């Protein structure tokens, strides 16, 4: 969606 | 890398692959590089040191392959390439090895979030993960140094960090590593990060978050025994950072 610094999906 | 796994991007989502064009037909790759905000990518200066021409680096996102396409990259021009003025090379270390280069799209745009493009944390002043910690390194660097091409697959693997006492020993590097640096390895020597993995990241958790700690700078060998890999200590560049970046 919007960026969230370290987070793997 | 030597030893490790091979994986794919959505295991390092803010890995950034950089390649230079040639007046031929052909781009070779040069470096990795991590993706900080939307439109800065950070690497290290010595990737760039001996050709700063910005307008023939091309820089992909959401690559897993070397040379071949994978669905979801992304391709950039570098707007803007700082190096670090202090910047040194001497029989060995590289001093103020740090890099930031600004992506514009052809569409004018930086970076959108996917599943395989993310950005990765930056630490707080002075602030780094304790020796032992284990870290994670990826890239398309070598696998054997004696090797002469790279993996067309991204690889990673996991290193712990030394403390300086430790990697200043005589039998190790002296004081060619510095308090701005930091050096990592695998406790048998078994994996390190080698020639092609320049630039690109060295991510622990800190507080919580997936930190980039360190970015990939020298080393003598490869995953040679005594001989660990030293990294640029992010956390004691903040500032520099900082003056360079600014909005989304
Ligand atoms: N042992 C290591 N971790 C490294 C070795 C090198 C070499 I040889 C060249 C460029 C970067 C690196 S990192």
């Amino acid at each position: 969606l919007k960026f969230q610094c370290g987070q793997k999906t | 890398i030597i030893g490790g796994e091979f994986t794919t991007i959505e295991n390092q989502p803010w890995f950034a692959a950089i390649y230079r064009r040639h007046r031929g037909g052909s781009v070779t790759y040069v470096c990795g590089g991590s993706l900080m905000s939307p439109c800065w990518v950070i690497s290290a200066t010595h990737c760039f040191i001996d050709y700063p021409k910005k307008e023939d680096y091309i820089v992909y996102l959401g690559r897993s392959r070397l040379n071949s396409n994978t669905q979801g990259e992304m391709k950039f021009e570098v707007e803007n390439l700082i190096l670090h003025k202090d910047y040194s090379a001497d029989t060995l270390a590289h001093h103020n090895d740090i890099a930031l280069l600004k992506i514009r799209s052809k569409e004018g745009r930086c970076a959108q979030p996917s599943r395989t493009i993310q950005t990765i944390c930056l630490p707080s002043m002075y602030n780094d993960p304790q020796f032992g910690t284990s870290c994670e390194i990826t890239g398309f660097g070598k696998e054997a140094s004696t090797d002469y091409l790279y993996p067309e697959q991204l690889k990673m693997t996991v290193v712990k960090l030394i403390s300086h006492r430790e990697c200043q020993q005589p039998h190790y590097y002296g004081s060619e590593v510095t308090t701005k640096m930091l050096c990592a390895a695998d406790p048998q020597w078994k994996t390190d990060s080698c020639q092609g993995d320049s630039g690109g990241p060295l991510v622990c958790s800190l507080q919580g978050r997936m930190t980039l700690t360190g970015i990939v700078s020298w080393g003598r060998g490869c995953a040679l025994k005594d001989k660990p890999g030293v990294y640029t200590r992010v956390s004691h560049f903040l500032p520099w950072i900082r003056s360079h970046t600014k909005e989304e």
